[PDB]
């Protein structure tokens, strides 16, 4: 079955580092330099064996064709109003990038406002972030090339969609917030660094600053408004209060849902914005999240997790700011996570809750917090919303496993608040009625009950005969909720597959306690939860080890790679996308320093001892038993993934191929594909998305020998 | 959004 040879890869046996007395050899450390001839040759040789492997069987072509057909459906974002105009994003079906449209009224003819597709041949220039001026007459937008986190901000006058000369460089992980006087916009930039800043570099990102750009000037004239030179990892994002009176500064360090909150009454500036603002340090620690919802004069409504792991709404009066004085507007729910809150039509609050990994949406009174209206939803997720304080209507977008979903509209000026379907699209070829979604709760090793969604064709016999695709993430307070995936439904329909999503600890599904259950000393909980999910699917007859594929990306790539090391006997196939593989060195590169709040840092003896136990790069080991080998493994990364630098996957695949791949009993392939002009994934053009899923399921089909079902 |  394996008709290729793994490439020659030099081992630097002298590359030995001492971590608190524990010696670690890193023979592929040289793969950390993306620019070397050695690394470039390594990538070329690896792609040279992977691509022919993926493309040998006609299944790739059948899948690609079906994906191209089925993914070709109209894709809309919610309408949103800015000034006197409406905007929405729309893809006719197969455009590489969705297009931003404008209309002068809801019944008015729409026209193209911003079309990213004309910015490159291959759709690899993508919108990343945008902000309209308060009056809706000016527009700032970020552009990222080749999938990099790096942004260039450009500007337009909305009337006539006129290009303006303003260009902002060195923007990354940035806010965009216009002052309501329409003079300029806050944003973040990083200082100059040696070498490249295009997404191919690994340089750590420190000393992010907050600037104010006056429209009509050169970037070099921009005002420095906040900086933290004594705290190089701090990141301060600005937003304007709804009345335009205050700049709110949310300072973060790491990835925990916490922030400092400082404010600036702009009217108290001595002569407008001219330098470091007169910041008032309302919350000056990282003990809780304070997410601005709205204010009425000095009374500020925040979504918080302070003493409230499932989140709640509090009012803090800037004139009486001590914690003991804060008012609880909407108390914490016992179990349901308050995901997000928006203020609309002056005195309404839109609250979105997560109840057992499904969304609900409710309208509350701002003055009392009292529930006023429940917006009815089927089982699934709210993935889009519009309606700001001055707006008198909302739009919201619902999606689920089995249908692309619906945009709803609700006119909030009406006495009876009845939502109506505004836009709905169905995909011909995938009849939702043929499939079912079930939710179960399985006990993990320590007895903790974990949610899992299972999607499958109705009427299947649970005889262990079905191929299964089990997805997980498990970290960073991210909740993995139902979403429409054409690519996964093709696996079900055309490969006879069962889909599963395990809501393992580390995620946000049951609030901050769920998140804390899968981080730091307890990261092993994630891997245990995920392995127990696999065991559930097997025990209950959905699948069998040899027919089971697991998949995850980034922190999810770490998840599946670790599970391959820990329980190789459990899985037939592993697809790890853009994964964090070197847990000892992740903090050294680009923004990886931010992830130590979930993982710890190997600089600490205590943390090193957690990390060394599960680090994928450091736990590649031949299975003891003669009858057990590693699952088939495919690593996917890209050369501009500056979120998770590709060296992670490069070093990991060299290690897999050397330790496991050289062994006689290993007949399952261990492969990497490194894409070009792509990065971590956000903004990836449609054409590349299609290639990627075609690669993924062709890999599964070849390794598990699955026949296409027409 | 700077999580992995």
């Amino acid at each position: 079955m394996l008709s290729f040879q793994y490439p020659d890869v030099y081992r630097d046996e002298t590359a030995i580092q001492d971590y608190h007395g524990h010696k670690v050899c890193d023979p592929y450390a040289w793969l950390e330099d993306p620019d070397s001839e050695q690394t470039k040759a390594f990538v070329e040789a690896q792609n040279k064996i992977t691509v022919p492997f993926l493309e040998q069987c006609p299944i790739r072509g059948l899948y690609k064709e079906r994906m191209t057909e089925l993914y070709d459906y109209p894709k809309y974002s919610c309408h949103f109003k800015k000034g006197k105009r409406y905007f929405y994003f729309y893809n006719t079906g197969l455009q590489n990038q969705r297009v931003l449209y404008v209309q002068d009224s809801l019944e008015g003819e729409a026209r193209v406002f911003l079309d990213p597709n004309i910015l490159s041949d291959d759709g690899t220039v993508a919108l990343r972030g945008y902000a309209f001026s308060e009056d809706g007459e000016y527009f700032a937008y970020g552009l990222s090339a080749s999938g990099s986190d790096w942004v260039t901000i450009k500007f337009m006058k909305v009337d006539g969609a006129k290009e303006l000369p303003d260009v902002l460089e060195r923007v990354k992980f940035s806010c965009m917030a216009w002052t309501h006087d329409g003079k300029g916009m806050f944003y973040n930039a990083y200082p100059q660094q040696d070498g490249k800043s295009d997404g191919t570099e690994t340089s750590t990102n420190l000393h992010q600053k907050l600037y104010y750009h006056v429209l009509g000037t050169d970037q070099s004239e921009d005002i420095l408004c906040a900086e933290f030179p004594d705290e190089p990892k701090w990141m301060g994002g600005a937003e304007l209060s709804d009345d335009g009176r205050y700049v709110l500064l949310s300072i973060r360090e790491g990835c925990d849902p916490v922030n400092r909150l400082w404010y600036c009454d702009l009217q108290q500036e001595s002569n407008g914005i001219t330098g470091i603002l007169k910041w008032v340090k309302l919350i000056d620690n990282f003990e809780g999240e304070y997410d601005y919802v709205t204010n009425e004069g000095t009374v500020f409504t925040f979504k918080t997790n302070r003493h409230s792991p499932n989140y709640r709404l509090i009012n803090i009066d800037f004139t009486d700011p001590e914690e003991s004085k804060w008012k609880v507007l909407v108390p914490e729910h016992e179990k349901d996570v308050l995901e997000w809150v928006a203020c609309v039509r002056s005195n309404f609050l839109v609250l979105c809750y997560l109840h057992d990994v499904k969304n609900t949406l409710q309208l509350h009174d701002l003055a009392t917090g009292a529930l006023l209206k429940i917006f009815p939803l089927e089982v699934g997720s709210v993935v889009g919303y519009s309606g700001q304080k001055k707006d008198t209507e909302i739009f919201y977008q619902f999606t689920s496993f089995l249908s692309p979903g619906i945009i709803y509209h609700c006119d909030l000026t009406k006495e009876e608040l009845e939502p109506r379907v505004f836009r709905e699209v169905t995909v011909k070829g995938i009849d939702a009625s043929d499939y079912q979604t079930v939710q179960i709760f399985y006990p993990s090793k320590d007895g903790t009950k974990i949610p899992m969604f299972i999607v499958h064709k109705k009427g299947i016999k649970l005889d262990g005969s079905h191929p299964a695709f089990l997805y997980g993430y498990g970290g960073f307070n991210i909740s993995i909720t139902p979403n429409y995936s054409v690519s996964r439904l093709i696996f079900v329909r055309h490969m006879g597959g069962v889909l599963a999503v395990a809501n393992i600890r580390g995620g946000g599904e049951y609030g901050e306690t769920w998140h804390k259950g899968g981080i730091l000393a307890n990261k092993q909980n994630c891997f245990d939860d995920f392995q127990c999910a696999a065991e559930y699917l097997i025990k209950e007859g959905y699948t069998s080890p040899k027919r089971l594929t697991i998949n995850g990306g980034a922190n999810g790539g770490l998840l599946v790679a670790t599970c391959a090391n820990q329980r190789p006997d459990l899985f037939g196939c592993v697809i790890a996308q853009v994964g964090v593989m070197d847990m000892l060195k992740f903090h050294k590169y680009t923004i990886g320093h931010a992830w130590t709040t979930d993982y710890g840092c190997s600089d600490s003896k205590q943390h090193f001892e957690w990390l060394i136990k599960y680090s994928p790069l450091h736990n590649v080991k031949l299975p003891e038993a003669d009858d057990i080998q590693y699952p088939s493994m495919l690593l996917l990364t890209a050369d501009h993934d500056d979120r998770v630098v590709p060296l992670h996957s490069l070093k990991f695949i060299a290690t897999l191929q050397y330790i496991v791949g050289r062994s006689r009993k290993q007949n399952n392939p261990l492969l990497i594909h490194v894409d070009t002009k792509a990065g971590h994934g956000a903004g990836k053009p449609t054409a590349k998305v299609i290639e990627e899923v075609s690669d993924m399921f062709a890999f599964i089909a070849r390794c598990l020998n699955i026949d296409w079902i027409p | 959004g700077f999580e992995p």
